[PDB]
């Protein structure tokens, strides 16, 4: 069930890491 | 041999980067060349500000690790089914599968300190009782270190 | 109920001190009373000291753990062998139950490694590849480092 | 085969510790 929230939480850090 | 673009070198370089990724983080060695040392840096230090980020700690910790395989293939497929792909989810991924490694462990710990709990009480209740029963049970042992 | 001396206070208590001894130890909680807090406490500096018995550790390390269970049971019998019981005895008994609980995890991480590595590049290979490959291979990570 | 080592090592510090 929150497997869901931790993939979108890894897919944010992940772009927010591309920023620099 | 292929350049840094077959296959083959991706694979090999991956497991190098990921191996000592996560070995790295779990005694909290492996042979490796310079660029690929410099790799292993920039991962460290980047799951070292991960680490720090205690949301996702919080996120990590709530999700039931007794199937972790399904978890980790879950957790994968929708870190890129948008069709996107950049480095920063890739990083993201091998962060993720090191956390996988500590959950994993965690769970057999209980487990472990009751099948050692188990023989250590057994071996005391069929070999020492009849001892400690003569100093008076485990009050012995407070006069033993003068309580 | 019984005083200290009933073999039911006998395995209580022992059982207490026994989970409260290895789990602290495991860390790098159990509600228990005054008493048995103390002998606790006694427990824990021990504890302590024996892991600074360098000569110990060295002991403790070379003995293969692969079957845990036949270990314990053949060094807990040799310890008492003899025919004669003292405290510091079974405190050492303690000790080495505690141990076995580390060295039996620390058996388990390579393969748990090697599991978890297996799921990470078969995903790797199947579905990030190509892009990786399109960035040149992992020097397209370098680049993204800025190295 | 060196269990047998590790036990005297833990006899003679369990004797070792009721000297005090």
């Amino acid at each position: 069930a929150s497997t869901k929230k931790l993939s979108e939480c890894l897919k944010r850090i992940g772009d927010e890491l591309d920023s620099n | 041999g292929g350049g840094p673009t077959s296959s083959e070198q991706i694979m090999k370089t991956g497991a190098l980067l990921l191996q000592g990724f996560i070995q790295d983080r779990a005694g909290r060695p492996v042979p490796q060349d310079a660029s690929t040392k410099k790799l292993s840096e920039s991962l460290k230090r980047i799951g070292d500000e991960l680490d720090s980020n205690m949301e996702l700690q919080r996120m990590i910790a709530a999700v039931d690790t007794d199937s972790p395989r399904e978890v980790f293939f879950r957790v994968a497929a929708d870190m890129f089914s948008d069709g996107n792909f950049n480095w920063g989810r890739v990083v993201a991924l091998f962060y993720f599968a090191s956390k996988l490694v500590l959950k994993a462990l965690s769970t057999k710990v209980p487990e472990l300190i009751r099948t050692i709990m188990g023989w250590t009480l057994d071996f005391l209740r069929e070999r020492l009782l009849g001892w400690i029963q003569d100093q008076g049970g485990w009050d012995g042992l407070l006069s033993y270190f003068g309580t």
